[PDB]
RNA sequence: GCAGUCAGAGGCGAUGAAGGACGUGCUAAUCUGCGAUAAGCGUCGGUAAGGUGAUAUGAACCGUUAUAACCGGCGAUUUCCGAAUGGGGAAACCCAGUGUGUUUCGACACACUAUCAUUAACUGAAUCCAUAGGUUAAUGAGGCGAACCGGGGGAACUGAAACAUCUAAGUACCCCGAGGAAAAGAAAUCAACCGAGAUUCCCCCAGUAGCGGCGAGCGAACGGGGAGCAGCCCAGAGCCUGAAUCAGUGUGUGUGUUAGUGGAAGCGUCUGGAAAGGCGCGCGAUACAGGGUGACAGCCCCGUACACAAAAAUGCACAUGCUGUGAGCUCGAUGAGUAGGGCGGGACACGUGGUAUCCUGUCUGAAUAUGGGGGGACCAUCCUCCAAGGCUAAAUACUCCUGACUGACCGAUAGUGAACCAGUACCGUGAGGGAAAGGCGAAAAGAACCCCGGCGAGGGGAGUGAAAAAGAACCUGAAACCGUGU
RNA sequence: CGAAUGCUGACAUAAGUAACGAUAAAGCGGGUGAAAAGCCCGCUCGCCGGAAGACCAAGGGUUCCUGUCCAACGUUAAUCGGGGCAGGGUGAGUCGACCCCUAAGGCGAGGCCGAAAGGCGUAGUCGAUGGGAAACAGGUUAAUAUUCCUGUACUUGGUGUU
RNA sequence: UCUAAGCAUCAGGUAACAUCAAAUCGUACCCCAAACCGACACAGGUGGUCAGGUAGAGAAUACCAAGGCGCUUGAGAGAAC
């Protein structure tokens, strides 16, 4: 699915309100990409399907801190 | 004149039988309906 | 060797009929009433022990039950299995 | 007779289980023809197979 | 649990045969005793080829309610009732009149 | 059948379920029961003179002072299909592999072998170390079921006397996950210069303040009265060392539950087919709740008020040994891609309005106790509070099922669709739809025997019964409708 | 309750009227029987004969064969019947299925994809309507036969030898 | 039919002979029809196989063989239509 793998973002649903306030159902998709991350301790690359908000988290916390959260979550990479 | 019911036991069983009514999520709810209603004959299958 | 407890369940009754009587006095054939899951190697192995008489060959058939009516109500008789055991020469049976 | 068959062994209740089934075979053939006018004897042997089969499982690890 | 038993002598309380003493012959599971001699009815019995009955109009015994009799007391000559006490660690029965044990 | 009240129980399943198929009798069928030990086997208790389930007789037997039968506790056995799990499949079938014991060498019996998840050991590529992967092990999951509960998605008819904002309505329906309840929950909450002190639920406030093509409609809070009550832990170092609490295992010990035990007291006459009725004279009641008995019974029977009971298994409670978890003091820390912001939507009674607050798809982004949030645009002062980590009982919601009791609820075209072998017969390829059908009599005493007739159907006598125009096409027996006689 | 082309059951009317389902067609003698245009036997006559004969598959599911019965069923009567009731009847190494192999197509360990449910698909695993061993003639039952019996064969596997 | 890992003095191969085995299921009856699909004992529908005589080009057609049938209301009369 369109699920970010660090944050856990996901498609959410809303409306397309027009100028006459007609409401039709749409979705809001998350800004997902796939990206190789160099992990210095293991000395390899890791591909993750991560949002642009989630690439900014690995900039803040570190890739070793992030991947520890996904093991304790029970999620595989 | 040819009428709409032209019987065939193999096609009787592949399309409406017990193992067909177990191979999908919706076909299993057909059997759960007919058990709570109380059907003696639960499928087409002899 | 089939176990002695299985050989005591294979045979059920003798079949009585005009055709069953005719083969006994012509073809040296006894016509038995056997179990439904019995097999030709057990029908041969239970006549050769419990009757003490040698068998040539076994011919089996399954008989299908009849649909009857108990007044207004429908019901059906059970299917059973029927063996034509061929005895050997000089072999008479109690 | 499960009070009485309890004073026996696994060696005997295999011999004892084997003589009721010889007896059961000669009752079923006798009731196939019109030669058994005592049909309370089919039920007695079949109920006594069960007492011996019960004592075989009480002995074998129960 | 039961009061009237197989070979008691009863006395009938209601019916066409009120008042006649007699021995019970059996008790059925429907709450009905068949008492010897009392409730005699006539059945037009149909003959059959087998089973060796000549067949006629037989007079025989019919089932009466257990509630419609009572254990006759031989000493008093009346209908009396039945109680349950324990003697010798065994259940017994006695008469509600004069409190003497049925034996 | 229907609607409730009071109290249980709130699940079942790889130790193979729900639902089935096939078998199973002295048995031809169907129903209930059971599973190749097949209307049943053992044991431990209860109880007993009568029994061997139903239509439903018969035959063959068992039992009477205690292993006949029945009732309850704990066991035994429990075919095949079904999550079905060794592979496959047109459910109830088809074909094995491996290992272990016997084999009169023809062959039999027993056990194991799905998948996923986590964990562990043995191994193990490109490629050196590695790693992906590979192979065995142990432990867990899976399926079904009434509503209630929480979350992921989410209509239209309709109303507006048309209709598009709005309504219907976060309703119907689909999906995921629980539990006996769930969820919520210990203030970055309100108040208003006085103060209250988590959550849930009931009554007021109140059709109020407001929202609204300011239309149709939608609709609070503040504060008050009640139900119920409860507060703690971690972002962590010394001193104390098993002291506070919770579960688990055990054991004593109550109290229920699952079979049971005794239980009062009435007769004569009249009518009648039959007395319980009428009329006389009596007795019981801590019991005149109820039911049956040949018409209407406190006293004939079953019970009822009351008084006793458990070898065994088990629920909620107490007490006691128990593994693990740690009280208390002492100083110290104080939840960052977070709060706020721009954009697009959703939630708030509040439709973007002058709109505070909450959630976030997208783009950004602090201060950190001297600091920060809220007080309905916004600012100063004052007040109150400490977000970005968790846990928590009661009051609240519901009924597939169990037991007892009730009704100005129904009485067979009603009440369940079904009082009756009904989700059956029957109709449809299927999903699915879906009936009609209750009453002899007190008891079969259910009509021996003779007669006409085809060894018929049907009728006439006889007999049974209070009644036979109560004769099985059976209580009563209306109307339409059709006849014979005057 | 009198009406809603109301709902269910009963019962009228037309009316003892239309009709009795291919215009291939019947006649008589005898038998059975309570009863014979229709059943059985006999003799004649007519119709089909690339079918209206014989053998199967699919579908059905005992309709098969014999004895008994004529209420209902059969567009009439019925002694007859595919009707009621009871009994009997289906015999395989070689026929068919199973089994071996695959087609279209189906499912699908992991995998990739998707709010959930789910979608597609690799290895594999199913799926005939196609490929893969072998038996003939005569005789026999009321009802089965390449299966039973008589004669004469053939095929594939396990075992033991040399 | 060919070999590779393997196995090498064992397997296994293949020629003769002897021997045992070939299980389980279906098998009746109808099948252009009164038994299947059409509410019906319904002038309808329904795949394959076998293919005698005389005439004939013929599996058309007429008459026949083997074989099977006269189609489950009949009797009269001899108007209109
Ligand atoms: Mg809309
Ligand atoms: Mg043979
Ligand atoms: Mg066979
Ligand atoms: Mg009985
Ligand atoms: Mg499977
Ligand atoms: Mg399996
Ligand atoms: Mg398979
Ligand atoms: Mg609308
Ligand atoms: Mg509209
Ligand atoms: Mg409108
Ligand atoms: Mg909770
Ligand atoms: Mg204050
Ligand atoms: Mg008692
Ligand atoms: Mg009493
Ligand atoms: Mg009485
Ligand atoms: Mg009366
Ligand atoms: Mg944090
Ligand atoms: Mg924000
Ligand atoms: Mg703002
Ligand atoms: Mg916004
Ligand atoms: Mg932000
Ligand atoms: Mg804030
Ligand atoms: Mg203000
Ligand atoms: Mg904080
Ligand atoms: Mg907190
Ligand atoms: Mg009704
Ligand atoms: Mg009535
Ligand atoms: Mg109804
Ligand atoms: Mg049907
Ligand atoms: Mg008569
Ligand atoms: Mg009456
Ligand atoms: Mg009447
Ligand atoms: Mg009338
Ligand atoms: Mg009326
Ligand atoms: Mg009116
Ligand atoms: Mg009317
Ligand atoms: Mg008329
Ligand atoms: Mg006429
Ligand atoms: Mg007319
Ligand atoms: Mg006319
Ligand atoms: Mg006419
Ligand atoms: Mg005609
Ligand atoms: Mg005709
Ligand atoms: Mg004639
Ligand atoms: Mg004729
Ligand atoms: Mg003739
Ligand atoms: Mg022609
Ligand atoms: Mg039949
Ligand atoms: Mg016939
Ligand atoms: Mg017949
Ligand atoms: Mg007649
Ligand atoms: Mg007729
Ligand atoms: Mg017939
Ligand atoms: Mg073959
Ligand atoms: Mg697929
Ligand atoms: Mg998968
Ligand atoms: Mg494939
Ligand atoms: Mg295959
Ligand atoms: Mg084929
Ligand atoms: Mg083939
Ligand atoms: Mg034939
Ligand atoms: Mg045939
Ligand atoms: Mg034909
Ligand atoms: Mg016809
Ligand atoms: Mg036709
Ligand atoms: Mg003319």
């Amino acid at each position: 699915s369109r699920v970010c793998q660090v944050t856990g973002k996901r498609p959410v649903t809303g409306n397309n309100r027009s100028h006459a306030l007609n409401a039709t159902k749409r979705r809001f998709l998350p800004n997902l990409h796939s990206h190789r991350f160099w992990v210095e301790s293991e000395k390899r690359f890791v591909t993750l399907r991560v949002s642009a908000k989630g690439m900014r988290v690995i900039d803040k916390k570190g890739i070793d801190t992030v991947l520890a959260e996904l093991r304790a979550r029970g999620e595989k990479y | 004149m040819k009428r709409t019911f032209q019987p065939s036991v193999l096609k009787r069983n592949r399309s409406h039988g017990f193992r067909a009514r177990m191979a999908t999520k919706n076909g299993r709810q057909v059997l759960a309906r007919r058990r709570a209603k109380g059907r003696a004959r639960l499928t087409v299958s002899k | 060797m089939i176990r002695e407890e299985r050989l005591l369940k294979v045979l059920r009754a003798p079949h009585v009929s005009e055709k069953a009587s005719t083969a006994m006095e012509k073809s040296n054939t006894i016509v038995l009433k056997v179990a439904k899951d019995a097999t030709k190697a057990e029908i041969k192995a239970a006549v050769q022990k419990l009757f003490e008489v040698e068998v040539e060959v076994v011919n089996t058939l399954v008989v299908k039950g009849k649909v009857k009516r108990h007044g207004q109500r429908i019901g059906r008789r059970s299917d059973w299995k029927k063996a034509y055991v061929t005895l050997k020469e000089g072999q008479n049976l109690d | 007779k499960a009070k009485e068959l309890r004073e026996k062994s696994v060696e005997e209740l295999n011999t004892e289980l084997l003589n009721l089934l010889r007896e059961q075979f000669n009752l079923r053939m006798q009731a196939a023809s019109g030669q058994l006018q005592q049909s309370h004897l089919l039920k007695q042997v079949r109920r006594d197979v069960a007492r011996v089969k019960t004592l075989l499982n009480e002995k074998a690890g129960a | 649990a039961a009061k009237i038993r197989r070979d008691d002598e009863v006395i009938v309380l209601t019916g066409k045969d009120k008042g006649k003493r007699g021995k019970v012959k059996n008790v059925l599971s429907s709450g009905k005793v068949i008492v010897e001699g009392i409730n005699l009815v006539k059945k037009h019995q149909k003959p059959v080829p087998a089973l060796n009955q000549p067949g006629g109009i037989v007079e025989k015994e019919a089932a009466i309610q257990v509630s419609n009799v009572a254990i006759f007391n031989a000493a008093t000559g009346k209908a009396d009732r039945v109680g349950f006490r324990f003697e010798d660690g065994k259940k017994v029965r006695f008469f509600k009149s004069n409190s003497e044990t049925i034996k």
